[PDB]
């Protein structure tokens, strides 16, 4: 709001969260030997 | 006036990150070639 | 001064031709033959196919 | 799985804020925190990064040693209550009211 | 007048675009 | 053939060949070098000695003399000889870097991934990457401490607002702050407050680069002692062609950014080497007929700004934001002060303005510098979208064309 | 100009800029004396 | 075990099922293109007259006040702005907004980041599709003119007053003036552009005529021939063979480029690295490296100057010029 920072945290907090969300259930803890991932854990 | 640049700022932010946050959701996964 | 003339050329000139082209499109939808998606002509007068049966 | 995110929280939590206690011990915070320049402030915060991160990582997978741990985690849950309140005696206090 | 109809113009021009893309033939593929 | 690749893109050939990789960057690396020795000769043996350097057409010269090397007080240059040392150096290291360039191209360890394991490497172990680019990282912030070294320790840097009329000045007290190095970073790129381009003083300089040098040298020990996050290694394609794209993005934004930096900075580009700015010639004519017409005995040459500036007026005042070293003695509070006008105006600021006015056929070396690197940076934005494109598609597996018996369309559902 | 003792290399400081850009010609000559491999 | 919010976020977003497709690059374009579509709508219906000089003269360009849709512009900003950020909550007042030229900014610079993610979104289909992804570098040649048109030439020259107006008038205004200051018709970039415009149309009409010429009967008398060719069958349309041996005998015997591959690919290559180089050569006319200057270059044996056709070509630039710098 007043410094105009708050703005800019607010909003990529509540999109990262979301995106952290889907994060979670990513099982990417393990690494490839590859050019790209091509895991990609999709729920539903 | 302050609101409308409060308002087109975080407007602005929001598709940024919407931008970003979905080029990091494993974008080289959304192929047709995918390994399964 | 509005040139009495000219909207008429505006109008007439815009409103006769997308009636031609509108009037020939809806009998064209009645026929069957509204639609590039389908076969040539099996016989004269009569359309091919379309695509999708 | 929430047990072994906690566990390393509270002891990694516990040995920074040992190291803080010794620090304002031995010198006699948030007049050192400003005193200080800000490139040194992140000379720190670097250092500790590469240090948390690379060599002093956790890989995720003797009476003497198990009390020992059991003496750090009891120290470091005094450690980390003394400092939190240390800094609100130096915003308020300005010097630790004994 | 003149305004009003190169607004109406303009306005007819974008509408048709619009029938064009959202009404358009649906392309089918050949069996 | 072998490798599908025609002779016209002939050096696709050696990607995954990283011997004769090595011997072709080293070779172009001795190339560079060449460059650089041989036209600081050339404009050595060019140089007229009564002429300013931006007027005989250098652009290698007057980057030795922001550096301290045989300038003296005021812009003069005083000797040829370091610049003719400079030149020899780079001629000799072409030479050594060219040897080994052809020797790792051509008789050297051919795909040394086998022979030397710590030099060898696949594109795909990300783990060696980020150690490569860890190295090269430490390297260029040792080269960026090699510049503070030159500007605080070693003779110094040539500061073009030192007073009297600019000076080899050595610095001592850098900007250290990093609220202020990096609000240059952060700083809006338009008019008025210009990103990076606005840094005005040698002391910002010094500091920025001891804050980019100690921020290389710790991403140097991070990339070469850790590994890429699970997002990074989710998110990036793990190839040559990819890290050419990501490369040539980067060298894109910096040949705009270097392009828009020589246009308008007149601080890390002295206009006593490089010549005046385009703003910096229309306030110089506009400063230098105020000064005639005020010898000759508001005023029509100046314009009171909507933010209470006093500014030159007609075409000249879009340039208001311009900041030259013979104007800021004249410029005090609210600009350019009436009393400071005819009061204390030194003749060495008179005649640079009236010298600023001829250079206002002729291309200033500014110009050059501006349109080729701008030219230079726009091709290298294409090359990245061709090469991230086809590094994706080949990631992928589509990059040969479309497959006639899976086609990925006639499986979709129609559109409409 | 150039300095007193190599002033008598003044003829070869004038082709120095020349030789980077015919390196670029000699890859098309070394190509076109193989025929395009 | 449900799937998150942003997993169908991210499923819808990068649909190849949507009627258009959106994309990561499209969640920055189609905000950006349609803030500038209804502005730039909005403006050139009704707005008040710029007053572009800086000097309390203002050009009116909305059909509101008087112009037609040929005259009709979002005249660009004004020259006390310069290239001053000026949003509009940076204006004391929205009429002074308007006064100052600040719907021209708003309008290039949502249009600029428009394109820009086009070109991105472009690659993002190619790749959802499976196909190469060279058609953004395509597109990037006329981006790269519409940048150096909008915001590289207003950079050199140091004012957004001087970027083309958002008309038609307008463009042929920056034409003539940019050729009074420039001399862009010598300038060998435009050469180039001219040359790649002027060759992408004749190989447009050129390789049109040669492939409707050719077409393999398969309709009735007096049908349309489109008719002839079904949407996804896979036997050639047209013969090849035949109008290769055409264009063969048309100009020299062995000419037909037989290989399709590189003559779609030189169709595809020609007009995009001329517009590239035209792109190329207004933004460096920006800092001020000018045409060709043939001017003088004819004298006879007592000095006196003999006058070519650049000369008339320089006289024309200079009343231009005379009637462009008002009040100099
Ligand atoms: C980053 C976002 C890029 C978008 C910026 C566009 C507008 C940039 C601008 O108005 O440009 C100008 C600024 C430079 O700022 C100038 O900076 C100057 C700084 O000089 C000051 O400081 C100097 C210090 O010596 C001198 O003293 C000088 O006299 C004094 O005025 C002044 O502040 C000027 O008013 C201010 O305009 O550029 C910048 O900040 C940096 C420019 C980035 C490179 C150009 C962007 C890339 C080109 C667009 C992409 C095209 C892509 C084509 C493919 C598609
Ligand atoms: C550091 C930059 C860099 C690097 C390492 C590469 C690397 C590569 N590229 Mg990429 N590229 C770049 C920048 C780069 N490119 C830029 C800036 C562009 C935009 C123009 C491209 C566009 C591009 C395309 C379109 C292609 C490549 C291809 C290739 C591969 C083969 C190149 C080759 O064999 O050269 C051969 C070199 C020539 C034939 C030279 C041609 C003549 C040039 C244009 C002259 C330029 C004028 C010069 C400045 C002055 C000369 C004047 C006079 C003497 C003639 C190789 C992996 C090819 C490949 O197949 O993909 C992997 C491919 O098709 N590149
Ligand atoms: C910067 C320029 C440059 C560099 C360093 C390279 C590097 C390389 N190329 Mg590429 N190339 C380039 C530009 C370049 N290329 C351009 C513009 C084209 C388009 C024409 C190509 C087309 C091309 C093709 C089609 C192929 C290569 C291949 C190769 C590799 C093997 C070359 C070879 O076998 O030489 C043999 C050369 C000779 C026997 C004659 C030249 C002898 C020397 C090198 C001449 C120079 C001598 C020098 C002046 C000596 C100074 C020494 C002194 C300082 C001590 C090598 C790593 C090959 C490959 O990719 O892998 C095998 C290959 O098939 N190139
Ligand atoms: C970007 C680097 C750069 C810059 C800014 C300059 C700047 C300058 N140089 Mg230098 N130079 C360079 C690199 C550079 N040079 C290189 C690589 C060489 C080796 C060929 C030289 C060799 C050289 C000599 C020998 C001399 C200069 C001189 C000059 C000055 C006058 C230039 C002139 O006469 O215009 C001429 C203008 C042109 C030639 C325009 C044509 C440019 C190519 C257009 C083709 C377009 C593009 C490349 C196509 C690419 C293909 C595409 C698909 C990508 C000017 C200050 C002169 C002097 O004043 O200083 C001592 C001088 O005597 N230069
Ligand atoms: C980027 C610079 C670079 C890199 C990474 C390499 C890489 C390598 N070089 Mg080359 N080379 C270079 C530039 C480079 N070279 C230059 C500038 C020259 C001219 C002096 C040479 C001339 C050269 C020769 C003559 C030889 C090498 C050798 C080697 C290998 C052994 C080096 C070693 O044991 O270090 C040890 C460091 C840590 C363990 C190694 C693969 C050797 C070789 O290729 O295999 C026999 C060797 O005999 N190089
Ligand atoms: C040449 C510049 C350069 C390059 C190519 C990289 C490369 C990379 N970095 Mg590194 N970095 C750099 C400079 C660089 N770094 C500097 C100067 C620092 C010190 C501030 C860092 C500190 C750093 C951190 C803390 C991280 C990266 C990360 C990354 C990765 C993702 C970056 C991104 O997506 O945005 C990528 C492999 C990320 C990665 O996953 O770790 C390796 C990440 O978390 N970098
Ligand atoms: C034809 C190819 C060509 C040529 C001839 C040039 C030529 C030039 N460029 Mg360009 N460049 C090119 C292609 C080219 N460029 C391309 C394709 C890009 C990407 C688009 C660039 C990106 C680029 C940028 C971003 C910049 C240049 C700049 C320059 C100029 C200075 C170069 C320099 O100093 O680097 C030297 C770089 C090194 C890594 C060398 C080592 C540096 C360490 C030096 C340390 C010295 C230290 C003080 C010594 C102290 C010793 C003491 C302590 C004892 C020079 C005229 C600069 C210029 O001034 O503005 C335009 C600049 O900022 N170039
Ligand atoms: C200039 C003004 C005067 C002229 C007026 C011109 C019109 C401009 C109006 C602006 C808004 C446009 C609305 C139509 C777009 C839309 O809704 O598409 C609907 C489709 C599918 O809808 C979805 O489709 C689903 C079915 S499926 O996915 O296709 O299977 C379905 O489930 C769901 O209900 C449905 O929402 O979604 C998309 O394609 C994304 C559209 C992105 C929105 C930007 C529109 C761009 C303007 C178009 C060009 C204008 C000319
Ligand atoms: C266990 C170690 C310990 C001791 C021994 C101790 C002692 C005193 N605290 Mg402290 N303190 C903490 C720890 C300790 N405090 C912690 C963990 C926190 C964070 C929750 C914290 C916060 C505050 C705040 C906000 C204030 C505060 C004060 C006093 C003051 C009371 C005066 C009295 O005893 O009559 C005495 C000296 C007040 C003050 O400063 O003076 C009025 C005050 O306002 N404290
Ligand atoms: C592989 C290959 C290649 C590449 C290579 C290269 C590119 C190389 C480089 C090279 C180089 C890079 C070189 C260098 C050289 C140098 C030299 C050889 C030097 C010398 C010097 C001198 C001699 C000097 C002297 C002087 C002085 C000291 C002073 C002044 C005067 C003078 C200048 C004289 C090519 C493509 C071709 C082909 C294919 C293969
Ligand atoms: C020297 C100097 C200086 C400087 C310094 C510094 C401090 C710098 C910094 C710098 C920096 C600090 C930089 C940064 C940069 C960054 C960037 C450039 C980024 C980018 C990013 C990216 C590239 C990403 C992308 C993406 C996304 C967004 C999403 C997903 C995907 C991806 C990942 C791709 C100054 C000016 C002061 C002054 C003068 C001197
Ligand atoms: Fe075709």
């Amino acid at each position: 709001d007043d410094s105009l920072g708050f703005v800019l945290i607010g909003v990529t907090a509540v999109i990262g969260l979301a995106w952290a969300q889907w994060q979670s259930y990513q099982d990417d803890g393990d690494d490839f030997f590859d050019t790209y991932d091509s895991r990609r854990a999709a729920a539903a | 006036m302050f609101t409308l640049k409060i308002l087109v700022y975080t407007v602005v932010i929001f598709f940024i990150s919407l931008f970003t946050f979905g080029f990091l959701s494993s974008d080289p996964s959304r192929n047709p070639n995918r390994k399964d | 001064e509005v040139s009495f003339g000219a909207f008429l050329a505006v109008i007439l000139g815009l409103f006769i031709p997308v009636v031609f082209l509108v009037t020939l499109y809806i009998q064209s939808e009645a026929q069957g033959t509204a639609t590039n998606f389908r076969l040539p002509d099996k016989a004269p007068g009569v359309p091919g196919d379309r695509y999708d049966a | 799985g929430k047990y072994r995110r906690f566990q390393e929280m509270e002891i990694k939590h516990g040995r920074i804020a040992m190291l803080a206690t010794l620090h304002v011990f031995i010198t006699g915070t948030l007049a050192s925190w400003a005193a200080l320049p800000q490139a040194g402030w992140a000379q720190i915060v670097a250092v500790v990064a590469i240090l948390d991160n690379s060599l002093f990582a956790q890989d995720p997978n003797p009476k003497v040693k198990e009390y020992k741990l059991n003496i750090e985690r009891n120290n470091g849950r005094a450690a980390m209550m003394g400092i939190i309140g240390m800094m609100t005696h130096e915003y308020l206090t300005g010097n630790p009211l004994y | 007048m003149e305004a009003l109809v190169y607004t109406f113009l303009l306005i007819g021009t974008l509408i048709v675009i619009f029938f064009a893309i959202f009404f358009r033939d649906p392309p089918r593929i050949v069996k | 053939e072998s490798t599908g690749f025609a002779w016209w893109s002939g050096n696709a050939r050696l990607i995954n060949v990283s011997g004769k990789l090595l011997g072709a960057h080293v070779a172009h690396a001795g190339l560079m070098v060449f460059w650089c020795g041989a036209m600081t000769l050339f404009e050595v043996a060019h140089y007229i000695p009564e002429k300013p350097l931006y007027e005989q057409g250098c652009i290698l010269i007057p980057h030795l003399t922001t550096l301290g090397w045989g300038v003296g007080p005021g812009g003069e240059v005083t000797d040829v000889y370091p610049f003719f040392v400079v030149g020899v150096l780079h001629l000799i290291s072409s030479a050594v870097l060219g040897f080994g360039g052809v020797y790792h191209s051509l008789i050297g360890p051919d795909t040394l991934e086998e022979s030397f394991p710590f030099f060898g490497y696949d594109w795909r172990d990300k783990n060696k990457m980020t150690t490569i680019l860890g190295i090269h990282l430490i390297l260029l912030g040792i080269g960026s401490f090699l510049l503070v070294a030159k500007a605080c320790f070693v003779g110094g840097l040539y500061d073009t607002w030192a007073p009297g009329g600019g000076d080899v000045r050595i610095v001592t007290a850098p900007t250290l702050n990093p609220l202020i190095i990096f609000g240059y970073v952060l700083k809006s790129p338009f008019g008025g407050d210009g990103w990076i381009i606005s840094v005005n003083n040698l002391e910002d300089l010094v500091g920025g680069h001891i804050w980019l040098g100690f921020l290389c040298v710790v991403g140097g020990i991070w990339h070469i002692l850790t590994k890429p996050f699970a997002w990074a290694r989710r998110t990036f394609v793990w190839s040559g062609e990819a890290y050419l794209s990501y490369s040539l993005a980067a060298l894109s934004v910096m040949g705009l950014t270097a392009s828009v930096f020589v246009w308008y900075n007149n601080t890390a580009y002295p206009s006593e080497f490089f010549g005046p700015t385009g703003p910096e010639a229309s306030q110089s004519q506009a400063f230098t007929f105020l000064v005639r017409d005020q010898r000759l005995g508001l005023g029509k040459y100046l314009m009171r700004s909507p933010s209470g500036e006093i500014i030159f007026g007609g075409e000249t005042m879009r340039f208001w934001d311009m900041r030259a070293p013979w104007v800021e003695p004249l410029r005090g509070p609210n600009g350019l002060d009436l009393n400071k006008i005819r009061n204390d105006i030194q003749p060495w600021q008179e005649r640079r303005a009236a010298e600023y006015m001829t250079h206002a056929n002729y291309v200033s070396p500014r110009s050059w510098l501006t349109t080729s690197h701008f030219f230079l940076g726009f091709f290298l934005w294409v090359g990245h979208l061709w090469h991230a494109g086809r590094a994706r598609a080949a990631a992928a597996g589509f990059e040969k064309g479309i497959n006639r018996e899976n086609e990925p369309v006639l499986s979709m559902r129609p559109l409409d | 100009a150039l300095p007193e003792p190599y002033t008598a290399f003044r003829p070869i400081v004038d082709v120095m800029p020349a030789i980077p850009v015919l390196f670029l010609l000699l890859a098309f000559v070394w190509q076109a004396s193989v025929g395009f491999r | 075990e449900s799937a998150s919010f942003w997993e169908q976020f991210c499923a819808w977003i990068t649909s190849t099922e949507n009627r258009l497709y959106i994309g990561w690059f499209g969640c920055l374009m189609f905000p950006t293109l349609l803030t500038a579509t209804s502005a730039y709508i909005i403006a050139f219906i009704a707005a008040p007259p710029v007053d572009i000089d800086g000097i309390r003269e203002p050009v009116a360009g909305s059909l509101l006040y008087g112009n037609n849709i040929i005259s009709g512009a979002v005249v660009p900003s004004s020259n006390a702005i310069g290239v001053h950020f000026y949003p509009i909550w940076e204006a004391a007042s929205i009429d002074e907004w308007l006064y100052n030229g600040g719907p021209y900014q708003l309008v290039v610079f949502h249009f600029f980041i428009g394109v820009c993610a086009y070109i991105g979104r472009e690659w993002e289909l190619s790749y959802r599709l499976g196909m190469r992804p060279w058609i953004c570098v395509a597109f990037s040649a006329p981006v790269a003119a519409a940048a150096a048109v909008f915001v590289i030439y207003p950079i050199g020259q140091g004012s957004f007053s001087d970027g083309m107006p958002l008309g038609i008038s307008g463009t042929f205004n920056f034409m003539l003036v940019f050729q009074a200051e420039h001399n862009i018709l010598m300038h060998p970039f435009h050469m180039l552009g001219v040359a790649g415009v002027f060759g992408g149309s004749l190989f447009s009409a050129m390789h049109g005529s040669l492939v409707t010429s050719s077409l393999i009967r398969e309709t009735s008398e007096n049908e349309s021939l489109n008719y002839g060719y079904k949407f996804g069958q896979e036997e050639e349309t047209y013969n090849i063979v035949a109008a290769h041996g055409y264009f063969g005998r048309l100009i020299f015997q062995y000419a037909s480029f037989n290989n399709s591959r590189a003559l779609h690919f030189f169709l595809g290559a020609w007009p995009v690295v001329g517009i590239w180089f035209t792109a190329m050569g207004v933004a460096t006319m920006a800092f001020n490296l000018n045409g060709f200057n043939f001017n003088q270059s004819v004298v006879d044996s007592q000095g006196r100057v003999i006058n070519t056709w650049a000369d008339i070509l320089n006289r024309s630039n200079l009343g231009m010029e005379v009637m462009h710098e008002r009040n100099a």
